[PDB]
């Protein structure tokens, strides 16, 4: 959405 | 802990942030 | 929070964002207690009156963050959940009395510049600070009113509202496991919790050691920041010995 995704490890 | 509480970047280089003395003086 | 500020870098970093695996965003806020016990409000996790019933896999804690949105690389720490405690006589029925649960992390985090815990108070910092007028702090990224989302987290510092009033403002039964805090319609100042700030701490610093302690837990309000209603906040001290039964006992 409006979140920067994160890195795929978590 | 047994530093529980005491900030890196304020009271453990004795710094203050900028409202925590608004907290302190409302403390008789 | 609404009438807050900007925090300043490092200054709560206790602060947690609880954030939801799927759709990617905010749940709630939460705070670190020990390089892997997480607190927070109940209603964060299990809510049955909005279908919320959240499990371990569900969730991430993010711990050391300054702004809402981005990721923080370097910087913010993310962890998976071991376990969630709920408190066993959690009213979600009628008014969030024992609003409380604890979470334990998968690995422990580690401590930086932007990632330190807070204090749990003892009984005698308690009772020298829960007095009307002394003021808190409450930190968190939710709403900026009643109803924009921040940058990043916001600050307020709100004063403990004495117990009668507090009863006063509201048709909902408080307990002695809740206070309440925020200024009067007459006291000028304003400011309040809001919706995202769910969780998150209310934090004193102690004048005789000058540490901060977590006194209280953000649990509910009607509306955010209306004059005459107070944000209302679950005693953490009062709930002290489920705390300590809960670490003692799954460490
Ligand atoms: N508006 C309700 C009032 C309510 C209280 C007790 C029990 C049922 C409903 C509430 O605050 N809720 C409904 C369940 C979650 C909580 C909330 O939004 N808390 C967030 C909040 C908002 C403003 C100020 C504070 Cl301190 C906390
Ligand atoms: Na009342
Ligand atoms: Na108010």
């Amino acid at each position: 959405g409006d979140f920067e995704e994160i890195p795929e490890e978590y | 802990e047994a530093d529980c509480g005491l900030r890196p970047l304020f009271e453990k280089k004795s710094l203050e942030d900028k409202t925590e003395r608004e907290l302190l003086e409302s403390y008789i | 929070i609404v009438e807050g500020s900007d925090a300043e870098i490092g200054m709560s970093p206790w602060q947690v964002m609880l954030f939801r695996k799927s759709p990617q965003e905010l749940l709630c806020g939460a705070s670190l207690i020990s390089d892997r016990w997480v607190l927070t409000a109940a209603h964060c996790l299990l809510y049955p009156p909005w279908d919320k019933n959240f499990t371990e896999n569900d969730l991430l804690v993010r711990i050391g963050k300054h702004s809402r949105t981005r990721y923080e690389r370097n910087i913010e720490k993310i962890s998976m959940l071991e376990k969630i405690y709920i408190h066993p006589r959690y009213n979600w029925r009628e008014n969030l009395d024992r609003d409380i649960a604890l979470m334990k992390l998968k690995k422990p985090v580690a401590f930086s510049d932007y990632i330190h815990p807070v204090c749990l108070p003892d009984r005698e910092t308690a009772a020298s600070l829960l007095q009307a007028g002394y003021k808190g702090r409450v930190t968190g990224w939710g709403n900026l009113k009643e109803t924009g989302q921040p940058s990043v987290l916001q600050v307020v510092n709100l004063p403990i509202v004495e117990r009668p009033v507090c009863k006063d403002s509201t048709r909902i039964r408080i307990t002695d496991n809740m206070f309440c805090a925020g200024y009067k319609p007459d006291e000028g100042k304003r400011g309040d919790a809001c919706e995202g700030d769910s969780g998150g701490p209310f934090v004193m610093k102690s004048p005789f050691n000058n540490r901060w302690y977590q006194m209280g837990i953000v649990s509910w309000g009607e509306g955010c920041d209306r004059d005459g209603k107070y944000g209302f906040y679950t005693h953490v001290f009062r709930l002290k010995k489920w705390i300590q039964k809960v670490i003692d006992q799954f460490g």
